[PDB]
């Protein structure tokens, strides 16, 4: 689960750590009141999406009087930002946030993740400031240093010094640097992050070190025990259809190609997206069915899948399961009346009944391809289209 | 045969809960072992016709089973791992899906340094055809054999050892090693199991996108494993940094492709498939 | 703003004050898992949704298994539900609250709001439990007690004590009581609330005094110094046209009729609904026009009160406001045009240049009508139907 | 004439900030005696010709004004209403929309302590046409006459002002209350300066749904008002526990309706009007 700049920034906050002065506003009035609660000029506006690129978008702004910022604040609240993170719609900008400008020294990385291979959480600091990390570390990764938290001890100071004099810094910027790197690895450890991004970590005209943008990242499987992040969650960001399809325990993501998926497991899920490919079909969603294959769950499904438009097929695959077969067929039939399916629908069941099921989807009339096996299967579908 | 067998006896904490007291009944028809089982509170009762004890030392000291299956809730997992581990179990299998990834990185660092083994978690478990069943799938599709099978995804598990069945090679032992970012056994710790079991001849290696265990193992399998591999990756038209089901399952940063692991498994020479439906006729090229 | 009730009970928790175990679920296994984390049975689920009466609609249920629970959770998430106090839409249930049964031996009420007429935040307490209390207060106004809290020096326990002995409780349920009393009316100052409503409070059979249901409600003129509580609203309970209008600065309230009113002003906005229906029409909706009558600002009003397809003709009414009634005239046409609107105009125009524009209007050639005061536009629209 | 006249000197607060710029410029142009403003830091300046001081006291003391105009963000309004009665304005106007109700209470409790006025909040101020002005309202559509007005709405009052300007009657002053929960001064206030000033023939009350100020002010009407009252309730047509617009106008518990209001407004025989649009009709009438 993704966070917004303003929130992570009120996280730091909280943690006491160092971020610019800002408000975060929902009406340009309130965008515009911000700037003399802030101080003199000039301020920074910016729009708050989860999606990273937002400067290049437009959505980040130096102005200098007030009205400037009412301009700014009208002409993107309630509007999508397309950025190239996201994907062709855009998400809703909702908040602006308006924050005091800061006199920039030097820009420098900070960021933590969990590393999958040493099974630690690694932070990673470079000189490299203001720049997409991924291109720095496949070009220069000698420029970037990390540490490990040691699970046994916990984030010490000699590793925030390490990185701090690695990065050549010195003097009370050492100690600054310390406090942050013990913050971040504990805000991490405390509210179950997922990753951690401040770029750019910001060394001020004044000699300070200030986060100037953040970008926090919870891990979902810990909101039982994060009431707080909770709340938080802003569900505007995503597709409404994958919040909608997590309420019948399934597993959506829309793709763009005109063959609907249903299968029962992540895997399987994703190994049928691919066969289908292989036989020059294009997967228009991933759709992985949690709960039991049952009437209601399968009729859900197909709502789900073709609320999308470019669906021309749908191509059900479901291996074993907790439901025998013939009850599936049963399902799927009454899904295809009451939803009233238009597409081709190819099933491939394989397990209890299997071969019953598959004759009460032939004899219902409706335009049900039973298929004899996966490949078939996949060869119907995109045949179908 | 590796890690369980007709002689593994096995206690089930989460026992007389939903999916603890189903897929118990599951095991005990399949002739599996299952000595007990514990659910705090419910000690000093009897379940599916087994003795249930407060915690898992009293039940290790009154069966001696060796092996633990979870069926314990997220929020307590981590507990309950750690309460199993401390009474010496020494196989833990957890079928429970949505840990916390922070609770795993304690958890594996305690496994390895106790020396206990865990398959797990968010995984559909092991079998053993014919002698041993601790999971969730389903019996009647394996059988006896050699050929052995190392999986991220159950499902996908499920279509091989039915192609393996159907060509009649069998199955030595089923591994799903769970969808999980970090697993307390991963690829090299079950390959090199199999490399050293006389009935397992050759390997079904099935992994999906995100992480680099895939990777990893080719590098451990072109050095170290010498019977044949033949492996499947799932996930090339998946999209990038996006969930796929799996809390593992995401490409992140640009890194673990489905391609990069084919790639990366050919170099070890091993016998990529590019459909899951040919995954029995590479194998009858060995 | 409105809170759900787990919100509330969540900040009950902070405080201390006693409400039953309980989880809020968002799928139905989440719901089904609550169960065994609870204890043993029976428990109650409720819908989650601002309004009340969820009872009655079948929103609220004791079950015995946690099949029951499952079954609930499913048959609910993701549906609207209609009490007698939502529209006929309904509110979305998102949110399933799972707590653990209350043995009810007595059921109370309490409660606390601002009385504008003596100008203090009043408790009141009554031993009509379980009852609305409007119905209460006028057909038994004796039977319900009340305290007021001396701004000067805040909650006392005195207060507290005098409604608990009014109430007829003794003994430990008199401090019990007092210490709620306490916690309530502090819980109101500092989150600068708006309303408290525990309905019932009961006192269960094991003598002890705990809150079953709760209802808050926040003043939203509050929240930019109430930051928690900011986080906390939930838009899927409200029009969502209505925060589409503030985000530009227009006050919108969606009605049943056919005429739709775009006035500048509180008053003069329901003083227009007023006057059409004075005039046999039937007005649907209410909206002021809080900012300049930009072109901007006046096409969004018409898309928002457009967006209702009951609507057969638009009422403008602006008096004075800071722009000229010339470029206000050039805005409407413009409005008309980009927005394409099918239904008639009548526009009312008054101050600066009110000549100049109606003529602008009137040449346009759209569908506008420029009426010549008040009386004669409310005619006009009320005839255009 | 009550409240404001061409000998009040006014200092506006919040002065330097958009609103309180322009809206000086209207009071300076139609001849308001503005002698200065405060904005805390920014004192030792001048700002459309006058003096601008550092805190309300300096001003006091350098100007002598007793009446103050706030033109200050909502979360700062308290402070600068309890500096404006620290340093002994005795009027103060307060435009501000948004402030806390909880804060108006406390404000309300200290300005009736100590014995100062206030118009406000959330209002469009008071104007004495021909001699002064303090508000935002427009100046061109008042002139000097014998109908004082009262209202909760401000562009209500423009209607208003408007009739009583054509049918040649003209308006002593005209006092908005504002549309908050809890206003620093209500109608029973202002119904009786008006009731003691020469220069007011009649009164022509305006107000809305919720609250009970139309209600109580009626009863006050009955007993101690001599002179003749016109009022108008806008709301009829409102729904049930809905803000509209106005942080006051909400119909809560089933009170505070349109009509109840009429009803009680004519009990204390008052002239009611049910469409706003014969206001000067009914003036006519007296
Ligand atoms: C673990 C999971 C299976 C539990 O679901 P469930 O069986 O419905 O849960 P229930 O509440 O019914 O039962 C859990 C039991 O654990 C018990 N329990 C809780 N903490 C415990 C602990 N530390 N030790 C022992 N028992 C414990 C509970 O008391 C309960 O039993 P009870 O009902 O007798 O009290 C479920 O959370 C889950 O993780 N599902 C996903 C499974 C999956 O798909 N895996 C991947 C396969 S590819
Ligand atoms: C109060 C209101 C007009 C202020 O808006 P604004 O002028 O755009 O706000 P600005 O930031 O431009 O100006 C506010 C000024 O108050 C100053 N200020 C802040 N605290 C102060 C204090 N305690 N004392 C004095 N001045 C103070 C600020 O410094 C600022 O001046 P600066 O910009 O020179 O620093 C606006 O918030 C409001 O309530 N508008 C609604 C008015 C309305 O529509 N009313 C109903 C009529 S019916």
């Amino acid at each position: 689960m993704n966070l917004h700049e303003y929130q992570a920034k009120q996280l730091f906050a909280r943690y006491g750590l160092p971020a610019p002065v800002g408000y975060a506003c929902t009406t340009p009035r309130e965008a515009e009141e911000a700037a003399s609660k802030i101080g003199a000029g000039p301020w920074v506006v910016k729009c708050q999406v989860h999606a990273g690129g937002r400067g290049k978008a437009g959505g980040v702004k130096v102005v200098n009087s007030k009205e400037d910022i009412r301009a700014f604040a009208e002409n993107w609240l309630g509007k999508r930002l397309v950025t190239y993170q996201t994907d062709a719609n855009g998400q809703p900008v909702n908040q602006i946030l308006v924050e005091a400008a800061t006199d920039i020294a030097k820009e420098l990385y900070l960021g933590a993740v969990v590393d999958r291979s040493s099974r630690r959480v690694v932070f990673m600091a470079s000189t490299e400031g203001g720049v997409e990390i991924e291109k720095v570390a496949e070009e220069t990764p000698h420029l970037i240093h990390k540490v490990a938290l040691d699970p046994l001890t916990g984030p010490m100071p000699y590793q925030g010094r390490e990185l701090a004099f690695k990065l050549g810094l010195e003097g009370k910027l050492v100690q600054q640097f310390t406090k942050i790197f013990m913050g971040l690895a504990t805000i991490f450890l405390e509210r179950d992050l997922a990753l951690i991004e401040i770029n750019p970590l910001v060394i001020t005209k004044q000699g300070d070190l200030i986060c100037l943008d953040g970008k926090l990242g919870a891990d979902g499987n810990a909101l039982f025990r994060q009431p707080d992040l909770r709340e938080m969650r802003d569900q505007s960001q995503e597709d409404p259809r994958e919040a909608q399809a997590a309420q019948w325990e399934l597993n959506y993501v829309a793709l763009d190609g005109n063959i609907g998926c249903m299968v029962n497991g992540a895997g399987l899920a994703m190994g049928t997206m691919d066969i289908v490919k292989l036989h020059g079909g294009e997967p228009a969603n991933f759709l992985d069915v949690g709960g039991g294959a049952t009437k209601e769950r399968v009729t859900e499904a197909f709502k789900i899948i073709l609320s999308d438009d470019k669906v021309k097929a749908v191509l059900v695959n479901i291996f074993g399961g907790i439901v025998r077969c013939d009850l599936i067929a049963d399902g799927i039939i009454g899904a295809v009346a009451e939803v009233g399916v238009n597409v081709p629908v190819v099933v491939r069941l394989e397990g209890n009944n299997a071969e019953l099921g598959a004759k009460k989807l032939a004899d219902s009339g409706l335009n049900i391809i039973a298929a004899k096996g996966l490949t078939d299967a996949a060869q119907q579908v995109v045949a179908a289209v | 045969s590796i890690l369980i067998d007709k002689n593994t006896k096995v206690i089930c904490q989460g026992f007389t809960g939903s999916q603890g007291t189903f897929h118990s009944e599951q095991a005990i028809a399949y002739g599996t072992k299952m000595v007990g089982g514990v659910t705090p509170g419910k000690g000093g009762t009897t379940h599916l016709g087994l003795p249930v004890f407060n915690t898992v030392r009293e039940a290790v000291a009154a069966t001696g089973a060796t092996a633990s299956v979870i069926y314990v809730p997220a929020p307590f997992c981590k507990d309950s791992i750690l309460e199993a581990i401390d009474a010496g179990i020494k196989l833990i299998i957890t079928i429970t899906e949505g840990i916390p990834t922070l609770d795993m990185l304690t958890v594996k660092v305690k496994l390895d340094e106790a020396g206990v083994r865990m398959i797990g978690p968010n995984c559909p478990g092991v079998i053993t055809p014919g002698e041993c069943k601790i999971g969730i799938q389903p019996g009647h599709i394996h059988k006896p054999g050699k050929v052995g099978i190392v999986s991220r995804s159950g499902t996908l598990t499920y279509e091989a050892v039915k192609q393996t069945t159907d060509y009649g090679f069998g199955q030595s032992t089923c591994v799903g090693i769970g969808g999980d970012p970090i697993p307390g056994s991963n690829f090299i710790d079950i390959l090199e199991m199999f490399e050293k079991d006389p009935q397992t001849e050759a390997i079904v290696m099935i992994g999906e996108i995100g992480g680099s265990a895939e990777e990893e193992a080719a590098a451990y399998i072109k050095e170290h494993v010498t019977k044949p591999v033949v492996g499947y990756i799932a996930g090339v038209t998946a999209p990038k940094g996006k969930r796929m089901g799996h809390a593992g399952a995401i490409i992140a940063g640009g890194k673990g492709t489905a391609d990069e692991k084919f790639a990366a498994l050919e170099a070890a020479g091993v016998k990529t498939v590019r459909s899951l439906a040919d995954i029995g006729e590479a194998l009858k090229t060995v």
